């Protein structure tokens, strides 16, 4: 069924409040550039050039990108965040589900 | 018009009275009703329990809604609490209308 003219996913964004748990789903549109012209490159900073010893580093930059949802406002709206903080003593994440679809 | 729920058959009236206990009658018969009673009062505990049904808020509004809040700033007394002399007070009227809906 995978094809050019049929969508591979739907837009699911909302929250649902059931008893002792809440399920917050959110959908976004992204754009991915080519990084580093498909190259790995080492990156470093030394003391030469007026930089401090404290800021020295050595590493690599990769052509890859990455998905990160580590901020709460990704998952919660301001109204949902208000329901959470006003009514509850505590919360913790139970489980996660991730999807990529409708790729151009 | 003052507020609340109109009811054709509302909660019934609950009527209570101390049964009269007469003092000693005359020892010779008299038809007049007895006007002399023992002074009495009664005390006790009353308990009432109501079950309320709730209508949950389904709103899809994005921005945070207005809530009823206690003032954060310091004060001599706590709102809705007893004072130094021990009397309880309600500092303000609290209505029920805070969350919002669309027409």
């Amino acid at each position: 069924a995978d094809g050019v003219g049929s969508s591979s996913g739907n837009w699911h964004c909302d929250s649902t409040w059931l008893g002792d748990r809440v399920i917050t789903t959110s959908t976004r549109t992204w754009a991915l550039p080519t990084y580093n012209n498909h190259l790995y490159k080492q990156i470093s900073n030394g003391t030469s050039g007026g930089s401090t010893n404290d800021n020295t580093y050595f590493g690599y930059s990769t052509p890859w990108g990455y998905f990160d949802f580590n901020r709460f406002h990704c998952h919660f709206s301001p109204r949902d965040w208000q329901r959470l903080i006003n009514n509850n003593w505590g919360f913790r994440p139970k489980r996660l589900n991730f999807k990529l679809f409708n790729i151009q | 018009l003052m507020g609340g729920f109109g009811l054709k058959h509302p909660p019934p009236q609950i009527l209570i009275k101390n049964t009269p206990v007469p003092a000693d009658p005359p020892t010779t018969f008299s038809q007049a009703k007895l006007a002399s009673f023992i002074t009495q009062y009664s005390t006790g505990q009353v308990s009432v329990e109501i079950e309320w049904e709730l209508q949950k808020e389904n709103s899809k509004r994005w921005n945070p809604e207005i809530q009823y809040t206690s003032n954060y700033y310091k004060s001599t007394n706590v709102d809705f609490a007893v004072n130094v002399d021990g009397t309880y007070s309600e500092p303000r009227p609290i209505g029920t209308r805070y969350l919002t809906r669309n027409l």
